[PDB]
């Protein structure tokens, strides 16, 4: 549910996102 | 034929599509290394999509939880802690899961969690700690994508047209 979503937030990112 | 902003919304309709509880997707992109000497294939987090299905550990794991959420309460399981786990992951080409995937142009299925932890590769073992019992990786010319369920799933030859289908090959 609502973790899901923000999972799917940084990933759509995580290629540009260096520091997770 | 595809590209980044298609990367993701594929990996969804696969998940999707398919009739068997897969719990996420994985894209493996490829980059180039050097040192100061030579030049490397490396893979790392394209992007990937999660569908799904102590309290120290629960407390830490909500608190990184909420710190991605003001960048951009509930229970976090370890199959979802496995997946964000994952972005931070790299593989040299022909090592690892992802790696040895991608040098042959191979598609590696692990069924069970005997097939995961007799792997030998690293991110198997760590995979089937967090409660996973199939694991696949499918070699692509655009990269490699990985799938991986809590439950066992033998290799369909429907999800293998899917996943044909969404990808880039040579």
């Amino acid at each position: 549910s609502s973790t899901s979503k923000l999972l799917n937030k940084v990933a759509a990112r995580a290629s540009s996102m260096g520091t997770i | 034929q595809f590209n980044e902003d298609t990367l993701q919304q594929r990996l969804q309709a696969l998940i999707e599509s398919a009739g068997e509880n897969w719990t996420y997707a994985i894209f493996w992109q490829i980059s180039h290394d050097f040192d100061s000497g030579d030049n490397t294939v490396i893979l790392g987090w394209g992007d990937g999509y999660y569908k799904g299905e102590a309290e120290q550990e629960h407390r830490k794991r909500v608190i990184r939880e909420l710190n991605s959420l003001i960048s951009g309460d509930e229970e976090v399981t370890d199959t979802e802690w496995f997946f964000l786990v994952s972005m931070t992951q790299s593989f040299v080409n022909g090592v690892g899961l992802p790696g040895e995937s991608f040098l042959n142009s191979r598609v590696i299925w692990l069924s069970g969690s005997g097939a995961l932890t007799g792997s030998g590769c690293e991110r198997a073992g760590q995979g089937q700690i967090y409660g996973l019992k199939t694991m696949v990786c499918i070699a692509t010319q655009n990269g490699v994508v990985e799938l991986g369920s809590s439950e066992v799933i033998s290799q369909s030859s429907d999800l293998m047209h899917k996943v044909n289908n969404l990808f880039n090959f040579n």
